[PDB]
């Protein structure tokens, strides 16, 4: 068979990832422009929501040094790749869990529908990559919404998960934080109710 | 917006470190027990952000001036970013972070007794050029003792984050320095099973790129997943 | 006073660096052209000073406190002093000097742009114990650019001076660090023709002597000329 | 044949030797006790003399970064090995050449006679070891006095030097510095009038 | 009382058998799932009991006399106990236990069909001498079948317990006999991943220590963690 | 780097460890002097306590062939290393679990406070080593007392355990047996509530 | 470390270099356009000068088969790289010594000041490369003018030469030939007064 150049191997982000990717959190002075947790400006079209969650290890303890990256379509189901702080909406964002509470937050808008390669629509979703000390290679996951049941039932991606019970782990729960619509998405890295992680 | 034009070479999960690598204690509780669920590539996975328009500061890539001059071995870290096919990755975001010359990080949580350097921060970022080249200027970090085994020391290393064209290519890794005796001893390094893969993470001394009577240089090229056009789909 | 009891093993002038080693420019004009004149050993040559009564300061051997803490890789440099026969050399004077973490020396004549460290001097001294053991505490020095070839860099090194029992054994040398890619490139190092001799100057990482979560250690043993009793003279 | 452990190889002292062996010269603060250029205290028995000289390279230029060590017997022809700053006389000393003038000085007393291994007396002499940048291994030499002609003629060491003209290079010249008896001993490392260097 | 004057070389947990070695069935449920928590050595860890005043019976180390003469191959098992630095460990406690000639242990729970030996108990103990030497007189034990896989047989072995200078050095192991074909087949032996480590558990036939027309002898040296004095703590 | 002699590798104690280390338990005649479970003679200074517990495997099943060794300071926080059956107090002891009930017992006194290498005092504790069939290399743990809460909170050792919930696993629960002060200390080798094991 | 392609190794120009680089001198017919010893057309701006000299071997014997190449800035301190026989001034030139007298000549203008990489101005100079039989790799030198003393004292290049006596070897001595300003620049390859050769 044929062989290409081998991909550079992954290594954990380490506990100090924040010095490099989340300056504020490291408790260091930031630069003029930083990629953070606010994907949408108040004036962005779509339904404004707040995403929040916690990360748990195999022993049920909080992972307080986790780093997350998100990739989602805008309200119209369009990926906005040109990253710019001037934008009313950016498809890309970053967040991290607090050393205290151990909770991450993201301010965005509910994503519109996008079709898969075969032209089938996928339920609204947010792509997530999780990094942290103890994680040799980042974990891929998807955040789906509990109020999109009809859509969720038909998602070609969700349907690849063999066991229906495991699909439930990818569904964020609707709630309200300061009277604002929010969705809670907890990540269980290992054990009971362990979140589905993807390979692509 | 972005579009589903590309397909990426499937990752070799046998080349990269496995999730569970017991010598590296923290991985025990932070590794899934269920198998990853393979999914076909779609627009969600084949696209990613473009940082061309991000407002980069003048010294974003110069750790020697971006934070008095720092104490330590002045070095330039340069190299190129290509894909599995050898194709360069222009205008990609490269971010790096490290400890100081003594092995102390400018982070709340770091309690190592080595002192902070009043003139050193430890963060750099830059975009690769049309040829996929990047370059940074910093000081060579020192080894760092950590709570793993009773006497574990991380080899001198720099943390790297590279975006690439999609979220599918995004990578976080670490650079090690040629000849460091600590390398072969590290449980983090050893998370990687193939010694050939370990070799990919060692930057080689680059005398040709050094600035005489000024600073030395290290070469570190990074390879991201191969990008091909779809066919007969 | 001292007495002519000993004889010392003749030096192997083929093991040590030669006088004239052209890649090291300064040796051209500072090397004799006439052959050394061999002379038999007498009391003049077989005796030397004893530093047992020298008034050593409390931190004479601790570069970390003998000059705020210095910035750099905390290391302990230890080893033993034996003669060609394997016999330890107790109560001998060991002196060392080096540049800082950045490669800057605390010397008038040094104009390298790397900054001085306000908390680092670079000098240590100590007497070996009954078993011929010595130990120092310092920071790992950085490589230093020098005016030789257009892009010459000295590998990280520490200068050493050892007395021994006679003026016949007195030695001045340099310690290099295991795995340093610069070693094999240095014209000073290369003044030594036998690669086996070069190996004698490289200190090996010593994890067993390291202080967990504190500092690493390097082992450097030194061998002085063999001392034998005269016979049938 | 038999082989012992190999001696650790020599390396040049380098240009900064002073930081380590001649603190004052480096222009650094000294320690309580330093091994320097004063072998004799005013109250030491023997004839007090001043030794001074210059060091020349192969091109006739001054070597301004040279480091010298001396070993000599006291006035009675006895080697005083117990080094101590309290001593009225120490057989051991150190000196270096000035970065300016390029001249070294030593304050001592003329050494008495000592016999060689075969019991033959050697003319009064000072043992010298020279170190410096460009010198891979130190050079050994002896300083003899021009006013000890009778003795010099009979020295078993001096007589090993095959060519009489080469013997002359080891003889210090009597002079007076500030009305004090002195002996000048210049070292020519290479070339014309190149100083005899020994191997022992 | 005891004093915190020593530090012991960190154990090599890749040298020693790992906790979970599935072929040794029982290790499955008897091995921790959480990672060990490394702690700095304190007086608690660097001290241990001294058995110098324990009242040893006259035949404590002689299994031929301490329980008629036992039936089996009469041998002497002797050796030395040193630390990693090669230093002898004097006045240390060595305890041993084993089955009889037929592989039958004198224990309640042993239902193996090979009969007990009326003149054999199978327990010895003794203290190493000034030179770290120990010696026992016994009979060569027999292989023993055990319920692991359907046809598992323990090679002939002797259980050993060594105290050393502190609780940090205390070790329990097993001695195997040179050339026993069962060695390489045993799941307990194979719990040791490095074949080089396995070699350290094999007692070598020692003809020079044998008593002609009487008994054979086996030599088994034991190495405990290296002990060193603290420095720059 | 430097390499020393490798330490002799560990091996399991095996099921019949008792024959050699717990004679009585093997159901074999003891010797004149045996190392056993009574560290303190009734007339020893300090607070006399009785310790007991069970050892569980990963299935929650009792481990009835376990063998334990203990090391503690006297009531004054001193380690009595000179072992002697005469002493009123010995720092070292041995115990084992019953083939039946599967419980171990120890008769000692409550240890006084000792300081760590840095000079910080550690809460009163007992160092335990556990050996048994299926245990390739012995496990190290510490026994702390539930009634020394104030001390425990400040123990430098206890504090090295990242997750507070895991610290609780080392705390013995006070009680009374036959009107005597007792502390129950159960060891869970694997699984839910797995006890913290150390490396030093 | 990193390794590039190795450069093609140098070889001596040989005794017959003239056949290829100094046609006339070989006593062979020239071609339409030849690179020779006249950098400046009489109507070129700046101070017209005539340069000449001899080349000596280590025995003090003339080297009559030597070949030289020169590179200089115009009177404004600019390097004219576009070589053309039309230009009034060319920065590049070639010369050679006579098989007889053994003297070379060059017709140019005095170069203006150029700055080094650091922005410090260098004294006016001519860069010379010397080739010849017995010269494995060509020698690089600089020609400075005795009448630019003030500048010479401050040249960053001249200052890199450790021994001041060696600096003098690069200074051309002004004179006049046929009432024209001349500078004599002799090259001593080896020995007494050996000219400083550079590496860059
Ligand atoms: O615990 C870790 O994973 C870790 C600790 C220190 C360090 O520098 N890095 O890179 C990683
Ligand atoms: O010129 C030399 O010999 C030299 C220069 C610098 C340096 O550090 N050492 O060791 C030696
Ligand atoms: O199950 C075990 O671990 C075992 C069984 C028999 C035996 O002799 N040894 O040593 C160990
Ligand atoms: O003497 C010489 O260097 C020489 C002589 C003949 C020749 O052909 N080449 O090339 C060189
Ligand atoms: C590493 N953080
Ligand atoms: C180096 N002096
Ligand atoms: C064997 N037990
Ligand atoms: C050919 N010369
Ligand atoms: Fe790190
Ligand atoms: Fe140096
Ligand atoms: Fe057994
Ligand atoms: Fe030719």
């Amino acid at each position: 068979p044929i062989e290409l150049l081998p991909e550079t191997p992954s290594q954990t982000a380490g506990p100090y990832v924040h010095i490099g990717l989340a300056l504020e959190a490291a408790g260091n002075p930031t630069r003029d422009q930083e990629i953070w947790n606010r994907l949408a400006k108040p004036d962005a079209p779509g339904e404004h929501i707040l995403l929040l969650g916690q990360v748990y290890d195999g022993n049920g303890h909080l992972v307080r040094d986790s780093f997350l990256e998100v990739w989602q379509a805008d309200a119209n189901g369009e990926y906005q790749d040109a990253y710019n702080l001037e934008n009313a909406f950016n498809s890309f964002g970053r967040t991290a869990t607090t050393f205290d509470a151990g909770e991450w937050t993201l301010h965005t808008v509910k994503p519109g529908v996008v079709n898969n390669a075969a032209g089938v629509p996928m339920a609204p979703h947010i792509n997530i990559s999780l990094f942290a000390r103890g994680i040799n290679i980042h974990l891929h996951t998807r955040l789906y919404f509990d109020d999109e049941a009809q859509a969720n039932a038909k998602c070609p991606v969700l349907n690849l998960i063999e066991q229906p019970q495991r699909r439930e782990t990818l569904i964020a729960k609707r709630c309200e934080v300061d009277g604002k619509t929010a969705y809670r998405f907890d990540i269980r890295i290992q054990g009971e109710g362990e979140t589905v992680f993807f390979d692509f | 917006p972005a579009q589903d034009n590309s397909r990426f070479v499937i990752r070799d999960r046998n080349w990269h470190p496995k999730a569970l690598t017991p010598d590296y204690k923290t991985s025990i509780a932070r590794s899934p027990r269920q198998a990853l669920v393979s999914i076909p590539q779609s627009i969600s996975e084949t696209t990613g952000p473009n940082f061309s328009h991000l407002g980069f500061g003048a010294h974003d890539h110069d750790l020697l001036l971006n934070f008095g001059l720092p104490i330590g071995e002045r070095i330039i870290v340069a190299g190129r970013v290509v894909d599995q096919y050898g194709k360069p990755v222009p205008n990609t975001l490269v971010e790096m972070w490290q400890a100081n010359a003594g092995g102390r990080y400018r982070h709340k949580n770091d309690r190592y007794l080595a002192p902070l350097d009043p003139n050193f921060g430890g963060v750099g970022r830059c975009l690769t050029d049309s040829d996929g080249y990047y370059s940074f200027r910093t000081i060579k970090p020192g080894p760092y003792p950590w709570r793993n085994g009773p006497n574990d020391w991380r080899p001198a290393h720099i943390h790297f984050g590279i975006s690439g064209p999609s979220i599918a290519t995004k990578l976080i890794t670490q650079l090690y320095f040629e000849g460091d005796p600590l390398i072969p001893m590290c449980p983090i390094v050893k998370s990687i099973a193939n010694p050939e893969a370990v070799q990919q993470l060692i930057a080689k001394l680059d005398m040709n790129n050094a600035n005489p009577m000024d600073c030395l240089a290290y070469r570190f090229d990074i390879v991201l997943r191969g990008q091909r056009k779809t066919h007969f789909e």
